[PDB]
Parts: C-alpha cells; sequence; structure tokens
C-alpha cells in the first residue's frame, strides 16, 4: 500500500506568480520496465466534479492550460502553475495508480492572493410572509471582499446581540478573488416587534471604521 | 459526448439497503474500468475501488471491502455502488469515474461523475420554507441593488438554487448552508443587478431540495409601502 503526502497543506500565491505544490510517494512509483512514473496530477473547483491535469506524472491533459506542468520522478513530484490566474483557485491532488489501491494525497488547497477590498454592505428586514409564520429573520450582506477576515455586530436599539446569529463565507471567487459573507439575526415576532432599530455594524481591513446599515421597523 | 451521470442524492436511515447508480454514455463500455471516489469532510478524496464491466472484475480499497459492493449493468451501460445496512457515518459525496482499460493505458481518472450526496441520519426529512430578501433602499447603493431567498429549515442537504431557471448566473452568491440549533439546515442565495432596471428585469429564485421533493420558485420583487 502507497500513500502520497502534499506540501503545503495550504498555499496562498499573489495573482501573477508561481505556485508550487508538491507530492512525496511513500514508496517509488516509478517503473524502471516502462521508463514511467505512475503519477496523475488533478483539480478540484468548487461546485465541480474533479478534473484531470497530468498523468504519468508530467502529460499533460488535452484542454490543460500550458501555463500548468507536473513534474519530479521517483517519490518526489511537483505540480507547477505559472502565471497564476483568479480560476486557478482549487484544491489538487496528486494521485498514484502504482498498485492496488490506487490512493490519492490528502489535498492542497491554493487560495489567491489580491489587492484589498472592502465589503459592500446590504440589509433585508423580515418578509411579510415569514412574519406571518411567528418568525423574523434579518438578514445581513457582506459582498466581495478581501481578505476574508470580516467582522458583523448586531445591534438593536443600539444594545449588542449575542446568542441569536448566524453566519457563513462563501469559497473564494473564480473571477474577482473575493469572499461574501452572510449573516442572520433571528428572532421571535413577538420579540422582534418589542423593537425599533435593526443594525448591522461590519468591521474589515478595508475599512478604517465599523460601517453600519440599518433599518427602522415598520417604516415602509 | 463523454458522460458520466450519477443518481441524485438519497435520504435514508441507518440500516436501509441503497443502491446509487452511475450512466455512462458517449463512449464504449466495454473499454473502461469504473472506478468509486469517496469525498472526505472538508479535504481528501479516497479511492474506493473500480470495476470492470467485461467479467465483473473488482479492486477494492482493503478498507470498503465487505462493507460496499460495486456491480455492473453492461445493458446499460451502468455502475452500480450498494450498501446493505447503512450507518449514518457513510453519509458523504461518492463520484464514478472512468478509468481506460485497454493495455497501453496508464489508471489515471480522466472524466468523473457530478458526485452524489448520501445522507444515512434518523432524523426526518424536512423540505424548505422559501421567503423573499426584497431589494429596498437599504440593500442598493452605488447603483446597485442586492436581492435574493432566504432557505429555511431543511433537511437533509443539498438544496439547489438557481435564478431565473439558470439563466441569471453572474453575481449570484449562494452560501454554505448553517446547522440551526434545531437541527435544521438553513441558507441564502443573493445576486447584485442594476438598481435602475429593478422595473423592468424579473427575479426568480428556483429552490430544489430533491429528498423531500420540494420545487419553490419565488418571485423577488422591490419592497413598496402599503
Amino acid at each position: 500500500d502507497i500513500q502520497l503526502t502534499q506540501s503545503p497543506d495550504s498555499l496562498a500565491v499573489s495573482l501573477g506568480e508561481r505556485a508550487t505544490i508538491n507530492c512525496k510517494s511513500s514508496q517509488s512509483v516509478f517503473s524502471r520496465d516502462n521508463n514511467k512514473n505512475y503519477l496523475a496530477w488533478y483539480q478540484h473547483k468548487s461546485g465541480q466534479p474533479p478534473k484531470l491535469l497530468f498523468f504519468w506524472a508530467s502529460s499533460r491533459e488535452s484542454g490543460v492550460s500550458d501555463r500548468f506542468s507536473g513534474s519530479g520522478s521517483g517519490t518526489d513530484f511537483t505540480l507547477t502553475i505559472d502565471n497564476l490566474q483568479a480560476e486557478d483557485v482549487a484544491l489538487y491532488y496528486c494521485q498514484h495508480y502504482f498498485n492496488t489501491p490506487h490512493n490519492f494525497g490528502q489535498g492542497t488547497k491554493l487560495e489567491i492572493k489580491r489587492t484589498v477590498a472592502a465589503p459592500s454592505v446590504f440589509i433585508f428586514p423580515p418578509s411579510d410572509e415569514q412574519l406571518k409564520s411567528g418568525t423574523a429573520s434579518v438578514v445581513c450582506l457582506l459582498n466581495n471582499f478581501y481578505p476574508r477576515e470580516a467582522k458583523v455586530q448586531w445591534k438593536v436599539d443600539n444594545a449588542l446581540q449575542s446568542g441569536n446569529s448566524q453566519e457563513s463565507v462563501t469559497e473564494q471567487d473564480s473571477k474577482d478573488s473575493t469572499y461574501s459573507l452572510s449573516s442572520t439575526l433571528t428572532l421571535s415576532k413577538a420579540d422582534y416587534e418589542k423593537h425599533k432599530v435593526y443594525a448591522c455594524e461590519v468591521t474589515h481591513q478595508g475599512l478604517s471604521s465599523p460601517v453600519t446599515k440599518s433599518f427602522n421597523r415598520g417604516e415602509c | 459526448q463523454v458522460q458520466l451521470v450519477e443518481s441524485g442524492p438519497e435520504m435514508r436511515k441507518p440500516g436501509e439497503s441503497l443502491k446509487i447508480s452511475c450512466k455512462t454514455s458517449g463512449y464504449i463500455f466495454s473499454d473502461y474500468w469504473t472506478a468509486w471516489v469517496r469525498q472526505l469532510p472538508g479535504k481528501g478524496l479516497q479511492w474506493m475501488g473500480i470495476i470492470y464491466s467485461g467479467d465483473s472484475d473488482t479492486r477494492y480499497h482493503p478498507s470498503v471491502q465487505g462493507h460496499v459492493t460495486m456491480s455492473t449493468d453492461s445493458s446499460l451501460t451502468t455502475a452500480y455502488l450498494q450498501w446493505s445496512s447503512l450507518k449514518a457515518s457513510d453519509t458523504g459525496i461518492y463520484y464514478c469515474a472512468r478509468l481506460d482499460a485497454r493495455v497501453d493505458a496508464g489508471w489515471q481518472l480522466d472524466s468523473w461523475g457530478q458526485g452524489t450526496l448520501v445522507t444515512v441520519s434518523s432524523a426526518s426529512t424536512k423540505g424548505p420554507s422559501v421567503f423573499p430578501l426584497a431589494p429596498s433602499s437599504k440593500s442598493t447603493s452605488g447603483g446597485t441593488a442586492a436581492l435574493g431567498c432566504l432557505v429555511k429549515d431543511y433537511f437533509p442537504e443539498p438544496v439547489t438554487v438557481s435564478w431565473n431557471s439558470g439563466a441569471l448566473t453572474s453575481g449570484v452568491h449562494t452560501f454554505p448552508a448553517v446547522l440551526q440549533s434545531s437541527g435544521l439546515y438553513s441558507l441564502s442565495s443573493v445576486v447584485t443587478v442594476p438598481s435602475s432596471s429593478l422595473g423592468t428585469q424579473t427575479y426568480i429564485c428556483n429552490v430544489n431540495h430533491k429528498p423531500s421533493n420540494t420545487k419553490v420558485d419565488k418571485r423577488v420583487e422591490p419592497k413598496s409601502c402599503h
């Protein structure tokens, strides 16, 4: 049983620069009989099936960008991406097929570095439909920011909230290399109607001061 | 052209049986193996094994042997993966992929199915409620309006969201679901559009939750006062 180990586990590389991902095999996967390394590289983008990049360690699958190249032999292998593009953001895997099982490496997460971009902030009161059901969700959207570290705080009539919100961040965008974040404050209809001002307060390194988006409940 | 198409998502209780399928077309079935690959939480792929339809010759990963079974229907050019008694920890995404069987060929996986999310839970299936996130002056600035749909209280994953039956894709963000304290999932899908055309364009989010056989189309209209 041959195992693969990749280095680094995660890598953040600037647009236009070179990305280097290494694969170390626990035993040689080089055959002196065939003069070939029994290794492949795959790309796995968010929401897509994995895609074959190289086989025999260095032979390029048709339709794969000439910016990509596979090298190495024996036990040490490298995937090189030159002139890094936004769409290269992905998980990358090596795999051997020397014997069974045809194990994959554990994966390397390639992240893209781009210029700082502050979030655009939007807020959504609860719909009248949902209010009819007896609950109220207030949604705050932080759109297209970089880097990923962004903070959201909820204030209701200027009082800081705790314990009644959840948030989720997107994967990194394949076109503009940003992130987006959604935060939801959830209350009973009864509690919601006990207050007037609902505010989302946003901190990010692209902002010199916190940005607040708010509405007054009932103001059309 | 060359295609591998897997069954839609599946939800079962522990102990139940399940067989998922991988329908292949666009190539000669007898010239290829079919591999099954499991996606691991966070990161990682596990090669589960392969099966050649020609004589149902099988390799298994030594740590999946005897718990799962691969088979083929060469008549249907289709491969199967089967559990006789599911456990909750079997939950996850499973891919099929084709592998050249020919003399000459390396055993790289050059074409892949879209993946099948199998969920094993004793919890009840529940379809989502879908609520509009209406564009208003509080989600409109700099010429841009944001709008979206809140998809709340469903189980299990996945929920699929498209906009205008797939014709609207740029600027869409469908967020990873969160797990509510209720054990139910919730997510939102949003899009940014010109604020100038809110009066002329129509925005509908199409929500699909196959485990509950739920399909919801929600027209998302700008907020007005009443």
